[PDB]
């Protein structure tokens, strides 16, 4: 039998995205954050192309298609960055981009050291849990469907159906080489715990970027127009509790 | 929003 679902996820996975950072200049808070913001915008372009090509994504109302991307991009990007960090440098540094790698000095200079260490821990877990490339792909897709509005989406039913199907695919990937139900259960527990761990990190980053945008003119940090829009219009909905992550565990 | 919507639309 052909692994149709996984074939698609591998086929649509975005390639390498560079930040455009000048590594020849001494590190500075303004330059590092301005580059992270530019990287955010560049990756968002790829996240949109990727999301729109996901199995069943078109089943969603168009307004919901746009909403889920605008609410989940932080978690999606952090998860992918953690995977890059693990695969490329064994979690020794945060591999935001080939031209924007953070050692501890840069983590400190960025003024979000605590968040960076939590992301480094996330990266390490990909190794400790022996996450396979296929589990990574399925989990990342699930992250796109893990944050929704309290007031409900345009067509909440279509979204619930799609999320359920992605969870089913994750079950299938776990069962592939596991014949015992207990072994599958243990793996599902591990993976859902890992997925949940992305949310608190994403919220801390949402808070940090929101505060940074508000005082950006005072610290010389540049925000691309689109990022400024999303962080001032969508992110506050999350921070004010109107849009919340779907946790597997409490 | 507008900027994102335009991106999303292509
Ligand atoms: C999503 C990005 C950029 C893409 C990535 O690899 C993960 C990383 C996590 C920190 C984000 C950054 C984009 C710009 C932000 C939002 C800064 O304003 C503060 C936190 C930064």
């Amino acid at each position: 039998c052909q692994p149709i679902f996984l074939n698609v996820l591998e086929a649509i996975e975005p390639g390498v995205v560079c930040a455009g950072h000048d590594n020849n200049q001494p590190d500075s808070f303004a330059a590092l954050l301005s580059s992270l913001n530019e990287l955010g915008e560049r990756q968002l372009v790829h996240v949109v192309k990727w999301a729109k090509a996901l199995p069943g994504f078109r089943n969603l109302h168009v307004d919901d298609q746009m909403a889920v991307i605008q609410y989940s991009w932080m978690g999606l990007m952090v998860f992918a960055m953690g995977w890059r960090s693990f695969t490329n440098v064994n979690s020794r540094m945060l591999y935001f981009a080939p031209d924007l790698v953070f050692n501890e000095y840069r983590m400190h200079k960025s003024r979000m050291y605590s968040q960076c260490v939590r992301m480094r821990h996330l990266s390490q877990e990909f190794g400790w849990l022996q996450i396979t490339p296929q589990e990574f792909l399925c989990m990342k897709a699930l992250l796109l469907f893990s944050i929704i509005p309290v007031d409900g989406l345009k067509n909440q039913k279509f979204f619930d159906e799609l999320r359920m199907n992605y969870i089913k695919e994750l079950d299938r990937i776990i069962a592939c080489k596991r014949k015992n139900p207990t072994s599958c259960s243990r793996r599902f527990y591990q993976l859902t715990k890992l997925l949940d761990s992305v949310q608190p990190i994403a919220r801390e980053l949402h808070q940090f970027t929101f505060d940074l945008l508000i005082k950006s003119h005072m610290v010389s940090v540049d925000f691309p127009e689109m990022m400024a829009e999303i962080i001032s219009v969508q992110v506050p909905k999350i921070l004010s509790g109107k849009v919340k992550p779907i946790y597997f565990h409490t | 929003s507008s900027r994102f919507e335009s991106l999303f639309a292509g």
